[PDB]
């Protein structure tokens, strides 16, 4: 059953999110409307946390496809924990290692970045439009 | 030209809900809908595909337009089972990974888009029109799953409008499927969602979007 | 003096939102063992005790309701969910506008149920009834997703990241 | 850059001169992204029929809902001419500020 | 002066760009008032280049006493604002041929783009209308997959008038919705538009007690009420 | 001049205005609240004898007021002094009460923010100033206006009606002001002569003279019968003239600008009423402003109508409110 | 009459209420329907004028609501009004991303 | 030197001011309409009193605007006024 | 031309579309616009720093002459303590036949983002009042100024003149 | 360009209906003073209250 704005309340009564209270309190006392429930402050936060929880795992996606390491990384992921299994003990380490050494430098180097350039799709799919020029001449 | 998968057409409409031999208009206009959706989704894989830095479209590429349903891509998956790891998921940040008329209900199932070949699919679609490379892995079989999916819904949805237009109008004074269904159907389908309209409302600007694919 | 801010520290999002970053860090560094084991065959843990002073905790100061301390702590609760997906490096500039997208979203969500409490139509919903539509007319469509997104990213990724922690434990084990 | 310094000349010839220093940015990543904006919608409207009344149209079609609008001075004549047709309501005589009526005022509500 | 710390490491193609600008590089036009006129005045087109007008002769295509017809026509449509319903073919096709000669397109008008208009007006309002009605209630069985009867005020059509105000012309309508729709509690808005004069409350004058029977002006005010 | 300094302000204090008999203080802020101030220490609480309970929380001799959702960029008071009228950039007017420190009344009638509310004098109905070019008149009992003051061609910077609460003065951007009759709404009276936006206005308590400053940093006066241009005053710097008042009887113009000074004029020198003049000298007198270091044209030189100018030392002065018995107010924040 | 026709297709009961419309609403929103027929059909003639013709076909309609509106009508011209470019960038701008890609590897 | 290059150059900024190429008279239909057709009643009512022409073409007889067939994109045109 | 660009910035945009060679009027007419905008962004940033009683041009005065102006919002303009100019012009020039500037920045962990102190906030605000001037002239207390090192101090453009009683 | 203003100014009094000496005469008094009121702030002998009458300004 889909739970009613009570039972939501009723538990962020034992719950409270990520976001503390005076944060909402600055935000709330910003935007006029004092309320003095903190029920009310725990619902608005879960649903600003639910909100960019959706908008950086959407730019999370976005930078896990525009990367070649990483949709390669997904095609040999088993392929090369054969490598792996069979990367035994040292009779037998011969055979192997004739791949291992590019994608080695490639995926040990390769951490993700968050970037402008992918949180700007991320959020142009939300209806914005942040255009940040790559030089400025 | 047009009017080319109009026997095809009806046959996927079957499945959804009764026949009643639609019109030439409903398919032409389904047949016009589909023809901008595959050039869409089309344009919006190579979009995505060419800025990682090949232009040939991988199987994945077309599945992320399709990321949010979660339904219909275990669909998807269910439909890639009989052919006798997605990159953006949860294990694949890591770097290392460990080790007497039924039977004439389910063969109009079995009848696809461009299940025989993709000879006139990719001169109606024009495949090559706009594709840099040779995407031809996987990107048909998606391509005629999608559009599948698409008429299948378009039609499930000009049904039940068809039907509500049909109690409002037996309401107000006291069978075949039309072109205001259809586009009705369409903007029912094409109406953006609240949680992609939110970081826009307060501010006043003509908000600029993509068309929704099903 | 504990402060205002640091008061549900420990109460049900932040120690299980810290469970799902300890598991995601941990199991980000059984990857490095076997990243090292691939080169052979050719941390700096969270801390959310941070306090501002106790000076500028006096009541002479305005430690709720300035702008430069509120927005730490929206970089640092922001900051602390873009990890739980799994990024682990970021410019300034992505951080800062996720900061402001957090921001503005939150202050339409106030500005929202704001106008719907104090407009002066022949038609004001009730005290339900205005939180459900100023929750819809911006994000969530229905109520329930939030107890949907607390069973996704708290109950379902936590088991997640534990499985994996097992099967990966159970392999290096397997290795050497 | 060059245009960092020409917005700084651009600013002074207005009489502009103590600013931060984000605001030329902010000048030129606004104005990359209307340029942008105006040659694709611009392509498209070359694409259909590059010259300059194809700038022309595609800069007309986005000054309809967006800059400040031009000579807007007498519709707002006659709008105002629509409002001040009604003569002046009765005032109070008790030398004070009057409210309106309680349901009408911030105070009769509830959370 | 005391630039010259900056107005030196401008490269030298862009002084001597720079140092040649002036006032007189466009044929425009910036008098506001002007600009208003000629956005007012109704403007027929007329022929003087001879290829121009083979092409518009041998097209069957009229002389201007048509056109300037076409223009009053046009103009004469009861428009929306007075008949309180949406328009039909005839005046669609009427207004926009009138608009057509307006802006000099002397053809003539497909019957197509009439009902690509009336669609396009089907899902505009469609779309105010429904961002307006999910906003005085919450639909708890649509926006799900498992009280009454509410009639939208003006006022409610000015409060999601600005909570989702990406939704409109941004032209003149909207500033009518934002000025004029809210009306004070004295408004007197059932009205015949003449009865929120104040010489209504002061009493109607009767007639011809006099040989000559020249009257007020405040009987002739009266007597336009009535109409 | 009284002049009162607020500290820590981090440039986040936009204009404020104190009240009748000098005992609140109203400053509207950057991040939606209204500051007020009891500028005698007093308590600021209303406790009204019962006295029932919360000593526990803090009060600091000051009242914050939150409405609001932009930022408030004008405040004013009511002659009778019991409620503030706040306006600001979300599309509201909002009322005060200064018994009960609450919002009243919502006031909506502006699309585009706004930045110059004021009371009449009899304190019946006040008019606003916003960004769409048009000043609106209200009352305090209707949710929506009653005149639509439309003519200018930039947007209306301030607003002040004549002291019998009859005619509305608005100043606007288009280096120009403008007289409105209060009833059937058209402008009676077009003043130009300026070369920048009118920022201040104000109208003398004989009626017949009307005074403002632009941001060019002069000050000029029109009669509003003829018109046209009696003289001007030239003694501030290039730059803005926040606050005006009035001597309360006779003719001295105090001037509350941006740079740090106030200044003092005296408006009956170059007319036709001389306003007695002393009968018999100076050293300092026309030696100031001919040291001249800076040059010619690179310095102002005043009117003979200035006479005084008391410098703030880097606080600007927002506020001067001539009070009833010879002694202005000034007010403004300390600046670093 | 059919302004109440549109509402009710928009609000219908469907077990969960109706919503009507109020006089002063249907005068408010025919006005905005009244002007914007004609903002649609001015920058139409303008696109008609720009093909150089005299006609105006419903392709111009059509291009002006997909372009700025966005509102998306189901195929009357939709295939000469689908414009399919993929907007990649010269190669001047590729070398100069190439330019500042090596002094933001050659900086480490 | 470098002195008169400056002030040349802040002699060529000092002058150029832009203008829009494109710019949307915020006007109305219904005010335009109710202009026109009262304009069109009280043409038509009296006369004109000429020197020699009178304004107006066929079923105007007001102030009417003489654009082109071409240059629609043109930002003035010619207007018609009773010459004597 | 006007003071923007004839083809420096205008046309990079240009190639940044795909548009390979297009005309210099196209050019012309186009940066003429954009700088108008640019100009007219200005114009609402002046009025809203005159507004908010202030001198300099700050960032959030032209981003609340973008809402006014309807234009999408610049977001990432506004970091961590936000003081008066935080300098942030770091542009790094690239060599070519021309000249390119990419503003260089610096990747940074999330684990020295959330283990980060939090900053000084100051006191609530409070006044203090004395006296501007008792009969005309200023009394010389700690709170006034001395009306000679004002010579020293500011150009007598941001001054305007001395005069005494 | 004000002598040109000033026959404009006259054209336009002309073509809307003022007589010669009515026009003259209204320039005259254009051109003067507005005098002085001895009564300015209304001092407290021989001024008045504003009536409370409960109606609108009226000018």
């Amino acid at each position: 059953k889909d739970k009613t704005l009570e039972e939501i309340l009723e538990m962020m009564d034992s719950t409270p999110p990520i976001i503390p209270d005076a944060v909402i309190d600055y935000y709330l006392t910003k935007n006029g409307f004092n309320v003095a429930d903190v029920r009310v402050k725990r619902l608005l936060a879960l649903a600003t946390q639910k909100f960019v929880s959706d908008i950086a795992k959407d730019a999370y996606e976005y930078s896990r496809i525009r990367s070649s390491v990483a949709v390669s990384n997904a095609n040999n992921s088993q392929a090369r924990a054969r490598q792996l299994l069979q990367g035994q003990q040292q009779p037998g380490v011969q055979q192997i290692s004739q791949q291992q050494h590019q994608q080695n430098e490639k995926t040990t180097a390769s951490k993700v970045v968050l970037t402008v350039n992918d949180l700007s799709s991320a959020v142009a799919e939300y209806g914005l439009n942040i255009g940040r020029p790559d030089f400025y001449r | 030209d047009k009017h080319k998968y109009r026997v095809e057409i009806q046959q996927m409409m079957f499945v959804s809900g009764e026949i009643n031999d639609p019109p030439v208009e409903t398919t032409s206009l389904i047949e016009d809908i589909v023809r901008g959706q595959v050039i869409e989704i089309l344009l919006q894989s190579n979009k995505t595909a060419h800025l990682r830095g090949s232009r040939s479209i991988l199987p994945e590429d077309v599945i992320f337009l399709i990321r949010h349903d979660k339904a219909k891509v275990n669909r998807l998956r269910t439909y890639l089972s009989w052919k006798d790891k997605l990159p953006w998921e949860l294990q694949f940040m890591f770097n290392e990974h460990p080790l007497e008329e039924y039977v004439h209900w389910s063969d109009c199932r079995q009848a696809s888009f461009t299940f025989r070949k993709n000879k006139r699919f990719k001169d109606w679609s024009g495949i090559s029109q706009l594709t840099e490379g040779k995407p031809h892995d996987d990107v048909i079989d998606i391509l005629g799953f999608l559009t599948f999916e698409i008429v299948c819904s378009l039609t499930e949805t000009a049904l039940k409008i068809k039907q509500r237009e049909q109690v409002l109008q037996t309401q107000k004074d006291k069978n075949p499927l039309k072109p205001r269904h259809i586009e009705e159907a369409w903007r029912v389908l094409q109406t953006i969602d609240m949680r992609h309209r939110a970081l826009t409302n307060f501010k006043g600007g003509r908000l600029s979007s993509k068309p929704i694919i099903m | 003096k504990q402060s205002r801010f640091l008061a549900n520290k420990d109460l049900g999002l932040t120690p299980k939102m810290n469970q799902n970053i300890t598991l995601i860090q941990q199991i980000r560094h059984i990857c490095h063992k076997i990243s090292l084991i691939r080169m052979l065959q050719s941390y700096t843990i969270i801390d959310d005790s941070l306090d501002i002073d106790p000076v500028s905790q006096l009541p002479t100061h305005d430690y709720k309701n300035n702008r430069e301390l509120i927005w730490k702590f929206m970089h640092k609760n922001i900051s602390k969910v873009a990890m739980a997906n799994g990024f682990e490096t970021a410019h300034p500039s992505a951080i800062n506008m996720l900061t402001e997208i957090a921001g503005d979203y939150l202050s339409n969500l106030i500005k929202t149920l704001k106008l719907h409490h104090e407009t002066n139509s022949l038609n004001r919903g009730t005290n339900v009834e205005m939180l459900q539509t100023t929750l819809l007319e911006n994000g969530i469509n229905r109520p329930d997703d939030l107890f949907s997104y607390v069973e996704s990213e708290f109950g379902k990724k936590t088991k997640k990241l534990q499985d994996i922690k097992q099967k990966l434990e159970s392999f290096l084990r397997a290795l050497l | 850059p060059r245009d960092v310094r020409l917005l700084h000349l651009l600013l002074a010839s207005q009489s502009i001169h103590q600013y931060e220093d984000q605001v030329p940015l902010q000048l030129m990543d606004f104005a990359h992204r209307y340029t942008q904006g105006v040659l694709k919608d611009a392509l498209v409207y070359n694409d259909y029929a590059l010259g300059v009344e194809d700038i022309r149209l595609a800069i007309a079609a986005r000054t309809q809902y967006q800059f400040k609008p031009t000579a807007p001075k007498e519709l707002m004549l006659q709008l105002a001419a629509e409002r001040n047709k009604k003569a002046l309501p009765q005032v109070m005589g008790t030398w004070g500020v009057r409210l309106p009526p309680e349901k009408y005022c911030l105070t009769a509500k509830e959370w | 002066y005391k630039k010259i710390v900056m107005s030196l490491p401008l490269n030298d193609r862009n002084r001597l760009k720079m140092i040649t600008k002036e006032a007189g590089k466009r044929g425009f036009i910036f008098c506001s008032v002007f600009q208003a006129r000629l956005n007012n005045i109704p403007k027929i087109p007329i022929v003087t280049n001879p290829e121009s007008l083979k092409r518009v002769k041998s097209n069957n295509l009229k002389t201007p006493l048509e056109w300037s017809q076409d223009i009053m026509n046009g103009f004469n449509v009861p428009l929306a604002s007075e008949s309180h319903s949406l328009p039909d073919t005839d005046s669609f096709y009427l207004r926009m041929v009138g608009i057509a000669r307006e802006h000099g397109l002397v053809g003539t008008v497909d019957a197509r783009c009439v009902e690509l208009i009336s669609l396009a007006l089907d899902q505009y309002l469609k779309n105010i209308i429904e961002f307006t009605i999910d906003t005085v209630r919450y639909r708890r069985k649509k926006y799900s997959d498992y009280s009454g009867l509410y009639k939208s005020v003006s006022e409610m059509a000015a409060d999601k008038r600005d909570a989702k105000i990406k939704q409109l012309d941004d032209d003149k309508n909207e500033d009518e919705c934002a000025d004029e729709a809210k009306s004070i509690n004295n408004g007197n808005n059932s009205s015949k538009d003449d009865i929120g004069d104040i010489s209504m409350s002061s009493a109607v004058n009767e007639e011809l007690h006099e040989n000559r029977t020249i009257s007020l002006t405040n009987e002739d005010i009266y007597d336009s009420l009535s109409i | 001049v009284c002049m009162y300094t607020f500290q820590n302000t981090n440039k986040d204090m936009s204009c404020l205005d104190f009240s009748d008999d000098c005992r609140i203080a109203a400053a509207g802020f950057q991040d939606s609240y209204i500051k007020i101030w009891s500028l005698d220490g007093s308590s600021l609480n209303n406790p009204n004898i019962a006295l029932n309970n919360n000593d526990k929380d803090e009060d600091p001799t000051c009242k914050t007021l939150v409405g609001h959702s932009g930022t408030v960029y004008s405040t004013s008071f009511s002659p009778d002094n019991k409620y503030l009228l706040s306006g600001s950039e979300d599309k509201t007017v909002r009322l005060w009460s200064m018994d009960t420190h609450t919002a009243l009344v919502s006031y909506k009638g502006h699309n585009h923010p706004v930045w110059d509310v004021s009371f009449s004098p009899l304190g019946h109905y006040f008019a606003t100033a916003s960004h769409d070019q048009t000043a609106r008149l209200w009352s305090c009992d209707h949710i929506y206006p009653l005149r639509i003051f439309a003519g200018h061609l930039n947007d209306v910077d301030c607003v002040s009606f004549h002291p019998n609460g009859c005619y509305v003065f608005t100043g606007s951007s288009d280096k120009t002001c403008r007289m409105w009759d209060v009833s059937t709404g058209d402008s009676v009276r077009l003043f130009l002569g300026h070369t920048a936006p009118v920022i201040s206005i104000a109208v003398c308590p004989d009626g017949r003279w009307l005074s403002t400053g632009s941001e060019d940093g002069i000050i000029n006066v029109w009669d509003i019968g003829t018109g046209k241009r009696l003289k001007q005053m030239r003694g501030h710097g290039k730059n803005a003239i926040y606050s005006l008042s009035y001597s309360k009887e006779g003719n001295v113009l105090i001037s509350g600008g941006a740079d740090h000074t106030v200044r003092v004029w005296d408006l009956k020198k170059a007319t036709t009423e001389p306003s007695a003049e002393p009968d018999e000298g100076d050293v300092t007198a026309s030696i100031n402003q001919d040291i001249k270091e800076y040059g010619r044209r690179r310095t102002v030189i005043p009117t003979s109508d200035l006479v005084a100018s008391f410098y703030t030392k880097k606080t600007p002065v927002f506020k001067v409110k001539f009070s009833r018995s010879n002694l202005a107010l000034a007010g403004g924040a300390f600046r670093p | 009459r059919k302004l109440r026709e549109l509402v009710k297709t928009v609000g219908i009961d469907e077990g969960d209420g109706e919503t009507v419309i109020d006089g002063d609403v249907e005068e408010l929103l025919l006005d905005l329907a009244d002007d914007f027929v004609t903002n649609v059909t001015a920058f139409s003639c303008r696109l008609a004028k720009h093909r150089k013709s005299d006609n105006l076909e419903a392709r111009d309609i059509q291009l002006h609501l997909e372009r700025n509106w966005n509102i998306r009508i189901p195929g009357y011209s939709a295939d000469e009004i689908r414009s399919t470019r993929k907007w990649n960038p010269s190669q001047n701008y590729n070398q100069k991303l190439q330019s500042i890609t090596s002094d933001k590897v050659a900086a480490a | 030197t470098p002195e008169e290059e400056t002030t040349q150059v802040l002699n060529g900024v000092s002058r150029s001011f832009p203008l829009p190429l494109e710019s949307t008279v915020l006007s109305s239909v219904r005010y335009r309409t109710k202009y026109f057709r009262m304009r069109e009643m009280f043409a038509s009512s009296f006369s004109v009193k000429p020197g020699y022409t009178s304004p107006g073409y066929g079923a105007i007889h007001s102030r009417v605007g003489c654009l082109d067939l071409d240059r629609t994109t043109d930002y003035k045109f010619r207007v018609r006024t009773p010459q004597p | 031309y006007t003071i923007w660009s004839p083809q420096d910035t205008v046309k990079d945009v240009a190639e940044s579309l795909g548009l390979e060679n297009i005309n210099d009027d196209v050019l012309k007419a186009l940066a003429m616009d954009v700088e108008y905008r640019i100009l007219e962004i200005i114009e609402q940033a002046v009025k809203f720093k005159r507004h908010s009683k202030r001198d300099v041009l700050t960032t959030d005065d032209v981003s609340k002459a973008l809402r006014v102006l309807n234009v999408e919002p610049l977001y990432g303009y506004y970091d961590g303590s936000e003081v008066n100019k935080a300098v942030s012009f770091s542009k790094v020039n690239t060599s070519g036949g021309q000249s390119v500037y990419y503003l260089d920045e610096e990747e940074v962990d999330f684990d020295r983002l959330i283990n980060e102190p939090l900053p000084q906030v100051p006191r609530l605000p409070t006044f203090t009042t004395h006296w501007l001037a008792v009969e005309g002239v200023q009394p010389a207390i700690i709170q006034n100024p001395n009306l000679n090192d004002i010579r020293v101090s500011q150009p007598p453009f941001i001054r305007g003149a001395i005069v005494t009683a | 360009s004000a002598s040109d203003l000033n026959r404009i100014v006259l054209e336009y009094l002309n073509k809307k209906g003022y007589h010669r000496t009515e026009a003259m005469l209204r320039a005259e008094s254009g051109r003067t003073l507005t005098p002085q009121n001895k009564q300015s702030p209304a001092n407290t002998k021989t001024g008045k209250f504003p009536e409370q009458s409960s109606i609108p300004p009226n000018p």
